[PDB]
């Protein structure tokens, strides 16, 4: 390469819809169709949060409080017949969770599902700002439980739902081994309060512990 | 009814669409938004940021805080010396200028830099803070570094020297080198060594149009 | 008659062909500002004089550093990594009245030549000899260095359909002089001029030389390049 | 065939948008779907330039300076289940690329990609005009490295991205072998410096190599 | 929602459409255009170019540079002859002009030829250009080129003769043959042998419909 | 974005409709109509000329 004049001037997409505003793939599992009526390999979980991938979790912390529609949009194959249909079961914070495929908590009619056959356009669920306070926070500097008690950093403010997905048929001749990947992506995106970037490697997916890292990549000397 | 036809590109998913997506919780009316203070409407708010660059950033002094200072207080070599490139440079590639630019390929403005003297109220010296020219090769004397672009920077009068570097892009560039014009002069009770951090920010205006991945995370 | 002057240089002169109907102008930001010389390199820089036999096939310069020595501008190529210039390019011929022939000057702006014998390159001093011009040759040759056959001059294309770019004939029946005045054709306001060849002025005779026993051998070909507009990045701080 | 009255007055297909933009197929390539887990036959490339067949080529090589939006549309089949989704990820000109069918770059939220299923309409997927400088450059006469060093000829500016395809399908019983058909097109297109037409052949595909060919065909003599 | 349905024609792929193509890259905003000289908006501005005709493409003489000259100095034998038309004429189907008309299918206008008489600045003759319509026979002699269309060019007063041949067009052409009126009367000095370039392109407009792929490449 | 919903006979070919074509040659500008003596315009101007009636039809 060459150092070219790159002479123009343009900050729309330093914006932060332009920037955090992207669908990334956080979530791959597979699940089941038929046998082992009591498994949890029938099904899918996936918790929503923002510290799935520590790619897309280094932006979000960029900022401490945002609060956004989220807009994801799953992209569901399968291996090995009829034509297959699915279920992708959104809970709410408040919502019961179903214990197997053939619980009676996926016949919620609080919990919103999208009843997606194969062969279409990828399913496309919609979830506003669920939060009870005015923005997800991406830190929290504090305790669950008052009086200092365990599980430090945990709020449950910045909780957002669970996202239950199975198969709705109910058997078949052979084995069919389904997987799902979940395209997350933030929308109407307001971010509050900057906040220095990541340095240190992540450890834990639910914590922000850290081994001490080096500031930048050492030199020689102060001079060269 | 309407005579509708399908183009190329129906049924499938575009990763980056913008697209009216169906809401699953339509009854469901959204927390209303309060002021909250300190908001975020362009990235490139944050590297308008001064924040401190480590230019001591040599083998065994980047886990410490003996990155940040410039040991001042031989006359023939010079104090520092950096690429001045926010990005592929070792100096000014975590800063919070040189963090919010490896986030894109395509990055043009130039960058201001301040110099703090850290030392005490009654040290007495001058800095010869040169630079070069993007081409332009670095001086290998004080007395070419004068010739060319240079400050000579009085410490005893003012504490804080303000530069801004233009043409600072990428899609072989300039030096910050700095030079004893005098040495430091001391009355008996101060102390002999002291110290200089340095900044880093936008100068003006800053742009920047091609978004991608991070090196850094693995 | 015209005794054009610029500087400290005086031609004398004998209509202008404008490059693309374009004259070369400025760039006109606190970013990147540029340094507009304007002393100097406008001055007129006569290459040495070309001796157009009767086997003379051609020659080309490229520029802009094919002026990488002269003077102020071809100093101002080591201080600075950018710039951009205009090139009023004179081409007299001052042949006699017996001398008959013809020239097609062109300026070729972007002439990516090709290799002698292809699947590889050329050492990058077969392109150009600062000053001096590389000929072409009456057929095809082999080695490292520029396929310089003309009928496919430099680039693979005819070498009689070279007339699209701006050009000049200077028919000896006629005339002698020609002047072509080419307004920085880049795909960037401003790049290195070491890395680039932003033109390639080519020199090809189409009729040949002819004369008989007892005129000079030669007609003497002179060169006369003037930077107009040159400007290059700044230097100082903001 | 006879001389007949061609009598009309009409330059509107002589327009540069009119000669350009039409799509041409210009990258056919076989990926396998199972198989070979370390293997470079399960995805496809080409990075995209304007010198990919000899035919394009020429016409783009009239003009010195253009600048385009290219709206490329494959055309995917398969050979040897269930319904079959693929993958094509536009990676910019800087981006990473994967090295295997299952590299973590397929999931970068920077480079987009859309997820075709089998049966539908073929995946359109459109591209801006790049380029750091004000034009795509079809001849550089330059060099890239400063000094006269190697790589004549080859300027950064006229960079375009690449074009990794892939199935999303994790395995599959049989072995199925698919095919794709990139259909480049040039839109909103303008063109600067006119050049003279190719009159010698094509060697290579980066170069502008050739060997002396003659002018016109020849004839007897000067007046038959 | 609104009632729709699909005509024959939905969800196909054809070649030639001009559909709204779904970006894939939305928020990026594309680099501002500069004005770059020597734009061209349609093909049949580099028809308009004069450009040189390789009128002396005999069997050893079409890989030099000797193609383009025809030797002037028996009047007999006319000097040279072609067919007049751009495609599927070996003098005229490599020109700027005949190569831009064979991307073409239907192609219907006029051409000016200039016969540029490249010879020493003493010399003196006369040339007979004659012109056979698409139907007639070509003159086998200079007095039946003389009684149709012809223009007695005297080379000792202008040095460039120009045309413009109507009726070429297809979807059995016409003739520029050129006789010796005159031999070339030179002094004693100057040189006895001289040459001739030419030049076509379009003469006022030209008019060209079907596009198609060139035979050249293969 | 908007919705539609497919009614009955979508997606099939009935022979005698009246659809926008795609045009397969979109840049094409075709030959202009230039005036051709006698013009039918309705298949009943053919039917009021007169011609001749062949009222000896006999087996030979």
């Amino acid at each position: 390469q060459t150092r070219h004049v790159v002479n123009f001037h343009s900050r729309s997409e330093s914006t932060i819809e332009n920037f955090m505003g992207r669908a990334a793939c956080v979530f791959m599992d597979q699940y089941k169709i038929n046998g082992e009526e009591t498994s949890t390999d029938r099904f899918a979980v996936w918790t929503i949060n923002i510290r799935e991938m520590a790619q897309l979790r280094r932006k979000c912390e960029m900022f401490t409080y945002m609060r956004f529609d989220i807009e994801m949009t799953m992209v569901i194959t399968s291996c090995q017949m009829p034509v297959l249909t699915h279920q992708i079961m959104y809970v709410p914070p408040g919502g019961p969770i179903p214990a197997k495929v053939d619980g009676y908590e996926w016949q919620t009619s609080t919990n919103p599902s999208v009843f997606w056959t194969e062969g279409n356009a990828p399913p496309r669920i919609s979830i506003p700002f669920i939060s009870v306070g005015n923005a997800y926070s991406s830190f929290y500097d504090g305790w669950s439980h008052f009086t200092q008690d365990g599980t430090y950093g945990y709020t449950t403010l910045n909780a957002m739902g669970k996202l239950y997905i199975r198969h709705v048929n109910r058997s078949s001749p052979h084995q069919i081994t389904s997987t799902i990947r979940v395209y997350f992506k933030p929308k109407h995106i307001k971010a509050w309060v900057p906040r220095p970037p990541r340095l240190c490697p992540y450890i834990n997916k639910r914590d922000v512990n850290f081994v001490v890292t080096e500031i930048t990549d050492s030199r020689t000397s102060i001079t060269d | 009814g309407v005579p509708v036809l399908n183009t190329p590109g129906s049924n499938q998913f575009l990763t980056s669409d913008d697209y009216q997506s169906p809401s699953a919780m339509p009854q469901f009316d959204e927390t209303p938004e309060m002021h909250i203070p300190g908001e975020v409407r362009n990235l490139m708010e944050i590297a308008e940021v001064d924040s401190v660059v480590p230019v001591n950033n040599v083998t065994g002094k980047t886990k410490s805080m003996d990155a940040y200072q410039i040991p001042v207080g031989d006359k023939t070599k010079p104090i520092f010396s950096f690429q001045m490139d926010p990005g592929y440079s070792s100096v000014l590639k975590r800063t919070l200028l040189g963090e919010m630019l490896n986030y894109y390929a395509h990055w043009s403005g130039s960058v201001k830099l301040t110099f703090l003297f850290c030392g005490s109220a009654m040290a007495t010296g001058k800095l010869l803070i040169s630079y070069s020219p993007p081409g332009a090769s670095v001086p290998t004397s004080r007395k070419d570094a004068m010739l060319g672009t240079h400050i000579v920077w009085d410490i005893g009068l003012q504490s804080s020297c303000v530069l801004c570097v233009p043409w600072i892009s990428q899609s072989s560039a300039g030096y910050i080198t700095c030079w004893y014009q005098t040495n430091i002069v001391v009355p008996p009770g101060a102390p002999t060594s002291c110290d200089v951090l340095c900044f880093a920010s936008a100068c003006n205006d800053f742009s920047v149009r091609l978004l991608r991945d991070t090196p850094f995370m693995a | 008659v015209r005794s054009m002057t610029l500087g400290n240089s005086t031609i004398t002169t004998q209509n202008v062909v404008v490059g693309y109907g374009e004259w070369p102008s400025y760039l006109s930001t606190a970013e990147d500002q540029p340094t507009q010389p304007d002393v100097a390199t406008c001055r007129f820089y006569t290459l040495e004089s070309v001796q157009w036999e009767k086997t003379s096939p051609g020659w080309w310069w490229k520029f802009p550093e094919a002026l990488k020595n002269m003077g102020l501008f071809g100093q101002n190529m080591h201080y600075h990594y950018l710039g951009r210039a205009g090139y009023t390019i004179h081409v007299q011929c001052n042949a006699s009245k017996f001398h008959q022939g013809c020239l097609l000057v062109v300026c070729v702006p972007e002439a990516e030549m090709g290799c002698a014998d292809t699947d590889t390159t050329f050492p990058a001093t077969e392109l150009t000899t600062e000053d001096t011009p590389h000929v072409f040759t009456s057929d095809s040759i082999t080695g490292k260095k520029v396929q310089a056959a003309v009928c496919n001059a430099g680039m693979g294309v005819g070498v009689g359909n070279l007339t699209i770019f701006p050009h000049q004939w200077i028919n000896l029946r006629t005339n002698n002089s020609a002047t072509i005045v080419i307004p920085y054709i880049n795909s960037v306001p401003m790049d290195n001029m070491f890395r680039h060849y932003n033109f390639t002025l080519m020199i090809i005779p189409f009729a040949p030389l002819n004369f008989t026993d007892g005129a000079t051998a030669y007609v003497p070909i002179t060169v006369t390049i003037a930077p107009m507009y040159a400007e290059y990045n700044g230097l100082r701080l903001a």
